[PDB]
């Protein structure tokens, strides 16, 4: 059976920070697209 | 991931440039100085091919084309949109190919073996350099080399061939084709023989070296041997590459008529 | 709505290091690809000659015009 | 927020040497690529002729009624073109 | 009209698709046959734990080789014999770092000096006799004149010093050819050297062995019985000579430029 | 090739106007006779095929030279 | 440098080996084995003995009748002069029937000798097939060499018998010469619009290049570990030693994946056979289904489109 | 027809979950790229359709560019 | 078991797998409704 | 393992963030100059 | 922030100095060649600009060459 | 220390490395001033 050696506490910690980082990245993406739509609308 | 037996062979040393700074693995790959170089140049070349497709008329995979300069540029430097992009990419390509060969040399030194594979790769590299460097220099212009595009380098091959009316009668071309054909035949026979000896008729034991010799002596009357067929293989492939390079360095620089007219030296010998 | 409770246990069966590297490399490759695909369309923003054409601006400087007249 | 306070722990399972090497190599590659993409454009600054042109300018060749350059009546070789 | 089109779908198109699918499917089967040796592989995890992984596509089901002369069955993929006892220290603290040998590098069995753990039986002919044997046990062989007989020559060892003298030739009866040279070393032991690591000069009457140094010929592994050689012993001998390509001189593993 | 082509009046064209099988019934031998006459055109003027064709389509007039 | 293992420096002789014993009821082997010093510099020195049974004699009668016919017609084409035969040898040939005869049997000097030589060569190759099969099977080995041979025979029959019959003319087949068969190659490309736009031709070229690549790689790798006993592949397969281990680590480190000592031979087999499979598929569709490969490639979005700048007037439209 | 899919979870006793997850993710990305490229190569293409306006044409007809092309 | 998972572990994995797949398909449906509103293809 | 303890990771992180910030500052300055010289949007 | 870079000298405890030196030198030579070739492909080219004089044209119009070309016809 | 250099050796190397890099960049600036005087490009 495949395991990673992380306990459940370590996995919870990693998950917290992973989700925060992904949310911040997607926020920046949305902002870039709002600027691009204001400048050069494509649809 | 490592194989069952891999860990005891992953030691340090054996390098050419760099030293202990680039001596690591990333996954299964070994990196080194030349690994960094190769990936750098491959990435840059690929991205420039893609950009040259972006400024063209289509992004269809079959119809992309980046062309060399005109013949009036000579051996100079062409504008970016009319040939200079081709020159930058053809510098990246050389960098990547040579890096590949030297990385191979580092790996073989670490594992304790001979340098036969990078040496055989050198002849492919030599054929490429003949087509992009040596022949253009002898004829006096970069615009004698081929464009980068599937389907578009084939138009080059076709028209260059018909610049001599019938390119089949080129002598070094005949010799190279002979080697190519014989190489495919030999590879089929070698593959078949080893498979046949370790996968015998149902309910039999694995056969031996005596069986390998006997079968070909029965069919044909001569058997070359288990170590000499590997030699014969290296030989046929290298010779194919070599005579291709010769046949292209002959066409244009040393012969400008039709290729059938060269052969005329034979029936004009004063001995029949 | 409590259907995604055990989700944090994902990292007990999936390697975090491999996942991180895969994500980063894929994102860089996709960034390069989308920029090149949009530059090859009508939406291209380097060659659209907005807000002005610079090659055309250089061809019509008086210094160049007076020399081309002669 | 305070959710990013434990980000340094990143370096306990991602190592500095390979990471630094990757970053530096990638940044140089990107630098060269963007300079070449902007050079192959309308924004090109080496060849724009501002503030002045320094090399001689191209000269066109007149064509015939077939749209290609005229032949010269005692030349022992035909005339070159690049367009067909 | 030169390029008029009647119908878009034709047979060449369908046949090309069929070929794309017939390739793409021998790749699958060959990649599965590739994994009968060395698998399952060992993936190292985030904090050092190692698991067995198997790749894409998965490993095949085991097949059996039936060896001749009651030489047993070999199942593949199957079990493995245990590694011996190599000692190694990692150089940098990450899974992809390299290793250094701990003791004397020549006598360590790591790096180019590693070897496999094979059977302790000799390789056989089609009749049941041992395959690699000295030329006094195989009484029908002879060196072809026109060729330098190496028996008697000396074994210069890559730093100019003398290693010993050649006293026997070891032949291969299944395919008649030379495989090993036997020599007496400086401390009067009998050691073998593979013929593919020897440059033979007939006029100088020398054999140059570029791999190891002259004093290194005293520590080459020895055989049990000198009328035959087993698979294990072949591996040990060859590996000892291969360790010298990187460990003979302290400057050999040290970045040419 | 001069008897059928430069004194007689035979058809030099051999290729089709569509991509799939149609009413064209020329053979490889007729193609060889055409190839022979073209070899003479090249020799008599000091040029190659590409002085009047693009080899990738020897039959298209929109890809020929003037 | 170090010994490269390209030539044998010291040679040894024992009495000739007659061969593994055959099943009872077999014929003896013919010939007394001789030894070649020059062949022994690069490989095995023994020549012979040879096995001639029922199928390999019928083959060799067929083949030699065919050769006599081909040679004599080439010789009649110069007026029986052997001096002219040697002088113009690469230009001579035996030519197929005129295409107007269709699939009938033409008179002997206008294509019937071509037909005879083709029939006898065919029978020769099928009898040889049976010989190869039985020789490998009587020694107890797998019959893998017969499968590849069957593929090659099928390509010989496709261009030559099957395609000419599907077209309706024997005059669509190659002649027996050197320069004549090169002319056939060029003409069939010219007539059916450019073989570079045939996709099966592109795929077979992919696999011919790949055969050369793969066999350079394999020949190199086994010569580079022959110091650890790597040239003895059967033992490295049934008892993996250090030669196989080093051989597979080299490729794994270099390009990220590897094969084993037995699997690389399956890659070889397939790379040599897909070349000819695509050869058959590309020839069988030319003329019978597709009449112009360039127009096909244009219809399916494959051919590039150079800029024009001019207008040329088709004089048949004027 | 209410209890026929009861033991379905025992799927994961014969299929490895991690391998399956990786396979699914890779297949989904490949299919995403493929469908986007198939739709971009048809009449439904949305980057080159010049809707809501053509931008290269818009740049060619700016008054400054027109006045510079005139004086030439 | 040939995956090493017990029956409890399999039940757990199955629960979360089905939830995730349902959410993914929901997002796909939403994307297609938007595309139909913008550029109908049938 | 990467072998780094928590103290070494803290140290590396400090210097890494400082360096990245300085680099991005220089990039912003280059773009302001380029916009002043040759505006592209 | 006047202090945020002072551990910087520790860089050489994880990066080998000689390897780094060699890498820097090789990269610098490659970049030198590349930038020279990129600028020579533009209007700023300084070998073919015919400044301060065109030399091939100067050779075609020498009085000796002109007198030899005249006496040919 | 993974390169074997102590902290004193690293300090020494760093001193000379920074001096050398500064001198190199000085020479580059001088070359560009000359080029601008001869053939201004912006
Ligand atoms: C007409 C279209 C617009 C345009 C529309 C968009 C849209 C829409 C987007 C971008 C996005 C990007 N564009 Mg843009 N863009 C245009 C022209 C440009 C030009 C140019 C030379 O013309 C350049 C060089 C860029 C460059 C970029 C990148 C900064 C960014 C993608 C980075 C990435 O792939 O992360 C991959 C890297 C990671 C995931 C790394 C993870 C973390 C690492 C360590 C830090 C990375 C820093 C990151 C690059 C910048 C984040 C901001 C920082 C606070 C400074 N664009 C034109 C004008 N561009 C994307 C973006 O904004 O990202 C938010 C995006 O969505
Ligand atoms: C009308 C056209 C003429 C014709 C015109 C030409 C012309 C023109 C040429 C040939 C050349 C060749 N021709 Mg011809 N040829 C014709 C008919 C034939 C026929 C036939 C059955 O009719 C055959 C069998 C051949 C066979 C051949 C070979 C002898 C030779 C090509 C092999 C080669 O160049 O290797 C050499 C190998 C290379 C150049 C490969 C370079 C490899 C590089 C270093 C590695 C690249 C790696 C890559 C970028 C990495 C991708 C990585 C991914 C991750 C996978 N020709 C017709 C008559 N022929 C070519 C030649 O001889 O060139 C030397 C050549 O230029
Ligand atoms: C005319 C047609 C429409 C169009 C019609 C559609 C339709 C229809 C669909 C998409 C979908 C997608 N489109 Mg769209 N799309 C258009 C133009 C674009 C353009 C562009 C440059 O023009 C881009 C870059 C995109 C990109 C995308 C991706 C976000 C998405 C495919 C995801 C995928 O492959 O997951 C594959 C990878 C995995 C499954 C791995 C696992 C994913 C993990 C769990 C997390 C990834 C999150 C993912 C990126 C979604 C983010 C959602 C968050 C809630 C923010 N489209 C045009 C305007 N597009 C698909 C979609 O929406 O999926 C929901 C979809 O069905
Ligand atoms: C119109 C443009 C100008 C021009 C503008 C510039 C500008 C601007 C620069 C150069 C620089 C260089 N130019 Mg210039 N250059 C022109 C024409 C030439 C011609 C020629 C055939 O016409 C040549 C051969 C050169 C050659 C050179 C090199 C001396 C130097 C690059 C050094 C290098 O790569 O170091 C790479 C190698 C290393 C770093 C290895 C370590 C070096 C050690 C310390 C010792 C080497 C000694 C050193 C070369 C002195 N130039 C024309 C006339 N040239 C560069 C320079 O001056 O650097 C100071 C530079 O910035
Ligand atoms: C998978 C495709 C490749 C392949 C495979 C292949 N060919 C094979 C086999 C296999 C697996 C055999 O087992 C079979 C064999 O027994 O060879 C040892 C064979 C064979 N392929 C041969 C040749 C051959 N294969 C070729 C091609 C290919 N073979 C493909 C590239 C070519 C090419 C490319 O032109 C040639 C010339 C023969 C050596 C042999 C079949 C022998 C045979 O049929 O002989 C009986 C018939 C006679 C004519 C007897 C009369 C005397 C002969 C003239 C002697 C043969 C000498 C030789 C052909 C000299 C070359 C002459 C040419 C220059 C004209
Ligand atoms: C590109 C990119 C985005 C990079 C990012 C990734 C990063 C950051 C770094 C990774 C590190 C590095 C340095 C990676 C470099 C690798 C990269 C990226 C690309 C290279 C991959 C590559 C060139 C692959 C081509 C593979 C192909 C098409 C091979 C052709 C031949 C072929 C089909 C061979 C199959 C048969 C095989 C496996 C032959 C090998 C083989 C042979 C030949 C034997 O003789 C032998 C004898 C006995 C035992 C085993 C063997 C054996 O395995
Ligand atoms: C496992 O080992 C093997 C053997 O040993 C047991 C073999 O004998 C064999 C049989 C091989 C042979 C009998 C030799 C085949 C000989 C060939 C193909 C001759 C080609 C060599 C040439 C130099 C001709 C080329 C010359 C010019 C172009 C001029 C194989 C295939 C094998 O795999
Ligand atoms: C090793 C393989 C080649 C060895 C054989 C070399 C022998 C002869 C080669 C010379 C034949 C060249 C072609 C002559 C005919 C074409 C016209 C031509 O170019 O010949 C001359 C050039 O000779 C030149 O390069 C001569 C340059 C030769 C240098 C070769 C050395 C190579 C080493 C580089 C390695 C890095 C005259 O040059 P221009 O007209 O002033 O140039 C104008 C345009 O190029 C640019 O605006
Ligand atoms: C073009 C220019 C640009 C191209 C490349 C330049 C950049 C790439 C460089 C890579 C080149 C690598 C070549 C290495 C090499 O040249 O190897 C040499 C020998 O290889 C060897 O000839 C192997 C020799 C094999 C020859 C095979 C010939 C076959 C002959 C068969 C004849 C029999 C006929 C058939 C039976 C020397 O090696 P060694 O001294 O044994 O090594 C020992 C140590 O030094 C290792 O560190
Ligand atoms: C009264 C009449 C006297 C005849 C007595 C002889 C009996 C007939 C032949 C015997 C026979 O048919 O034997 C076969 C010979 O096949 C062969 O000729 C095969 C050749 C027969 C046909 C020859 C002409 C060929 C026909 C056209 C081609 C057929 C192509 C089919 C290929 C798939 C098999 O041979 P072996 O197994 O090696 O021999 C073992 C013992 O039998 C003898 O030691
Ligand atoms: C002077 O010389 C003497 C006489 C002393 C002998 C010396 C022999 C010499 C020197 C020979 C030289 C030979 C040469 C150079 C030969 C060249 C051969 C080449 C390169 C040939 C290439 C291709 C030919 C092919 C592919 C032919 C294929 C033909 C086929 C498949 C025929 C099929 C016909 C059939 C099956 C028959 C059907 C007939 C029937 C009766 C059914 O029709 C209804
Ligand atoms: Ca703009
Ligand atoms: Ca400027
Ligand atoms: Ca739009
Ligand atoms: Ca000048
Ligand atoms: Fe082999
Ligand atoms: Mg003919």
């Amino acid at each position: 059976k495949p395991s990673t050696g992380l306990t459940e506490s370590e996995a919870k910690e990693f998950h917290g920070l992973f989700m925060a980082s992904m949310t911040l990245w997607f926020g920046l993406v949305v902002l870039a697209h709002i600027l691009s739509w204001m400048y050069r609308p494509w649809l | 991931a490592l194989l069952n037996f891999e860990k005891k062979y992953r030691v340090r040393g054996g390098t050419l440039v760099g030293g202990d700074l680039f001596d690591f693995w990333v996954g299964p790959f070994y990196v080194g100085f030349f690994g960094v170089s190769a990936v750098f140049f491959a990435t840059l070349g690929t991205m420039l091919i893609l950009f040259g497709a972006a400024i063209g008329p289509t992004l269809n995979i079959w119809q992309i084309s980046i062309a060399p300069p005109d013949l009036s540029v000579g051996l100079g430097f062409a504008p970016i949109r009319e040939g200079g992009l081709w020159q930058v990419i053809t510098i990246c390509a050389v960098g990547a190919f040579v890096s590949w060969a030297l990385r191979q040399v580092e790996i073989a030194r670490k594992l304790g073996m001979g340098l036969h594979v990078p040496f055989a790769f050198s002849f492919a590299i030599l054929a490429y350099l003949t087509l992009v460097f040596f022949r253009p220099v002898l004829l006096g212009a970069w615009g004698h080399a081929f464009p980068y595009g599937l389907f578009s380098h084939l138009d080059w091959v076709s028209n260059v061939g018909y610049q001599t009316l019938h390119f089949h009668y080129n002598p070094a071309h005949m010799l190279a084709i002979s080697f190519f054909f014989i190489n495919t035949l030999a590879l089929a026979m070698h593959g078949s023989l080893i498979l046949s000896v370790v996968n015998p008729q149902k309910g039999e034991e694995v056969k031996t070296a005596e069986h390998e010799n006997t079968v070909f002596r029965d069919i044909v009357g001569y058997s070359i041997g288990a170590l000499a067929i590997h030699r014969l293989g290296l030989f046929l492939a290298i010779n194919a590459a070599f005579w291709s390079a010769v046949c292209m360095i002959l066409t244009g620089p040393f012969w400008t008529r039709g290729w059938p007219e060269w052969w005329m030296w034979w029936p004009n010998l004063p001995i029949w | 709505a409590k259907s995604f409770d055990g989700m944090h246990k994902l990292w007990m069966i999936m390697n975090p290091v491999s996942t991180l590297w895969a994500i980063f490399i894929f994102q860089i490759f996709l960034g390069l690809l989308i920029h090149m695909v949009v530059l090859s369309s009508d939406l291209n923003w380097h060659d659209d000659q907005i807000p002005v054409g610079y090659q055309l601006q250089g061809e019509t400087l008086p210094v160049n015009l007076e020399m081309k007249a002669a | 927020s305070d959710k990013f306070a434990g980000m340094y722990k990143l370096w306990t399972f991602i190592d500095p040497r390979r990471t630094l090497i990757f970053i530096v190599a990638f940044q140089i590659m990107l630098g060269i690529l963007i300079h070449m993409i902007v050079l192959g454009s309308d924004l090109n600054w080496h060849n724009d002729g501002i503030p002045r042109f320094y090399s001689p300018r191209p000269v066109d060749v007149a064509v015939g009624p077939a749209g290609i350059p005229l032949e010269i009546p005692g030349s022992p070789m035909p005339q070159a073109r690049n367009y067909n | 009209e030169f390029g008029y089109i009647t119908q878009y779908f034709d047979l060449a198109q369908v046949t090309l698709w069929a070929f794309w699918l017939s390739l793409l499917s021998v790749i699958f089967f060959n990649r599965r046959e590739d994994k009968r040796e060395g698998y399952p592989q060992e993936a190292v995890q985030i904090f050092g734990k190692t698991i067995l992984t198997e790749g894409f596509p998965f490993m095949p089901a085991p097949k059996t080789f039936k060896l001749p002369h009651n030489g047993g069955d070999v199942v593949k993929p199957g079990p493995e014999r245990p590694q011996y006892d190599f000692k190694l220290e990692q150089v940098d603290r990450f899974a992809g770092a390299a290793y250094r040998p701990v003791g004397n590098p020549m006598l360590a069995g790591v790096g180019p000096g590693a070897y496999a753990v094979r059977a302790n039986k000799p390789d056989l002919t089609n009749a049941g006799d041992p395959r690699i044997v000295p030329m006094r046990v195989a009484k029908h062989f002879a060196v072809v004149d026109k060729d330098p007989d190496p028996r008697g020559m000396t074994v210069i060892g890559a730093d100019g010093q003398v290693g010993g003298k050649v006293t026997e030739i070891w032949v291969d009866r299944a395919e008649p050819q030379v495989r090993y040279l036997e020599l007496e070393a400086g401390n009067k032991k009998k050691v073998l050297v593979p013929i593919a690591l020897c440059v033979i000069k007939g006029q100088k009457r020398e054999v140059k062995v570029r791999s190891i140094n002259g004093i290194h010929f005293n520590d080459v592994p020895t055989l049990s019985n000198y009328d035959q050689i087993t698979l294990a012993e072949e591996d040990k001998v060859s590996a000892y000579y291969g360790a010298g390509t990187l460990y003979a001189t302290p400057n050999r593993a040290e970045s040419v430029l | 090739p001069f008897t059928p082509f430069l004194l007689g009046e035979n058809e030099i064209r051999v290729s089709g106007n569509t991509d799939l099988r149609n009413t064209n019934r020329k053979s490889i031998k007729q193609a060889e006779w055409t190839f022979a006459l073209m070899t003479h055109f090249s020799e008599a003027l000091g040029v190659n095929c590409t002085y009047c064709h693009n080899s990738r389509a020897f039959m298209d007039w929109n890809q020929s030279t003037p | 440098p170090e010994y490269q293992n390209i030539f044998n420096k010291v040679q040894v002789r024992e009495p000739a080996y007659p061969g593994v014993e055959l099943p009872k009821g077999s014929l003896p082997r013919v010939g007394k084995p001789i030894f070649s010093y020059w062949l022994g510099k690069i490989g095995d020195a023994q020549i012979g003995p040879l096995y001639l049974g029922g199928w390999g004699i019928a083959s060799l009668i067929s083949g030699f009748i065919a050769l006599e016919v081909i040679g004599l017609n080439m010789l009649a084409s110069v007026g029986w002069d052997p001096r002219l035969f040697l002088k113009e040898f690469f230009w001579l040939g035996l030519e197929p029937p005129p295409p107007a005869y269709g699939l009938s049997i033409p008179p002997l000097a206008e294509g019937g000798w071509w037909l005879i030589a083709g029939l006898f060569l065919t029978m020769s190759l099928l009898l040889w097939w049976v010989r190869v099969y039985k020789r490998a099977k009587d020694l107890g080995m797998g019959t893998h060499l017969s499968w590849a041979f069957a593929v090659a025979i099928l390509f010989f029959l496709t261009l030559g018998f099957i395609r000419p019959v599907l077209m309706g003319s024997w005059g669509e087949a190659p002649p027996f010469g050197i320069f004549p068969h090169l002319d056939w190659t060029a003409a069939i490309s010219i007539r059916y619009g450019n073989f570079y736009y045939n996709p099966f031709h592109g795929l077979s070229i992919a696999f011919m290049y790949g055969s050369a690549v793969l066999f350079a790689m394999h020949g190199g790798t086994i010569l580079a570990v022959s110091r650890y006993g790597g040239d003895r592949e059967i033992d490295q397969i049934t008892d993996r030693g250090t030669a196989a281990e080093r051989a597979m680590l080299f490729w794994r480190w270099c390009m990220g994946f590897n094969a084993s000592m037995e699997s690389i031979h399956r890659w070889a087999w397939w790379f040599a056979v897909f070349c000819i499979i695509n050869s058959i598929l590309g020839i069988i569709l030319t003329g019978t289904v597709v009449d112009n490969w360039y127009l096909w490639a244009v219809k399916h979005g494959v051919a590039p489109s150079y800029p024009s700048e001019l207008t040329i007037d088709n004089p048949y439209l004027t």
